[PDB]
């Protein structure tokens, strides 16, 4: 485990993995210290500027 | 904020601008300062079409 003040889980499809055909269909997060909001915009946010 | 009207204003404002409009003075017919009919020699049915 990481040896620091705070540790965190986070989510990261076929983070360690080695497949022989890529789906390239994966789910990444960013550590909650930076800005996720990019995941939560991308069906519907056509009109927020 | 930074927020985008939909619809937006400018298209609107223009619309409305043409509906603001009065309606135009059908005086031809009446007398004049003088008594005189104002309008031109014209047959009342052709006039119409």
């Amino acid at each position: 485990f990481p040896e620091a003040a705070v540790s965190r889980i986070v989510v990261h499809t076929r983070w360690a993995s080695n497949v022989d055909f890529d789906r390239d269909s994966s789910v990444i997060m960013a550590p909650p210290t930076e800005n996720n909001i990019h995941l939560f915009k991308q069906l519907l946010n056509t009109e927020t500027l | 904020e930074q927020y985008k009207a939909r619809p937006g204003i400018a298209s609107v404002q223009r619309a409305t601008e043409s509906a603001e409009m009065p309606m135009k003075n059908n005086d031809e017919g009446t007398p004049d300062k003088k008594g005189n009919t104002k309008g031109d020699l014209v047959n009342e049915h052709s006039e119409a079409k």
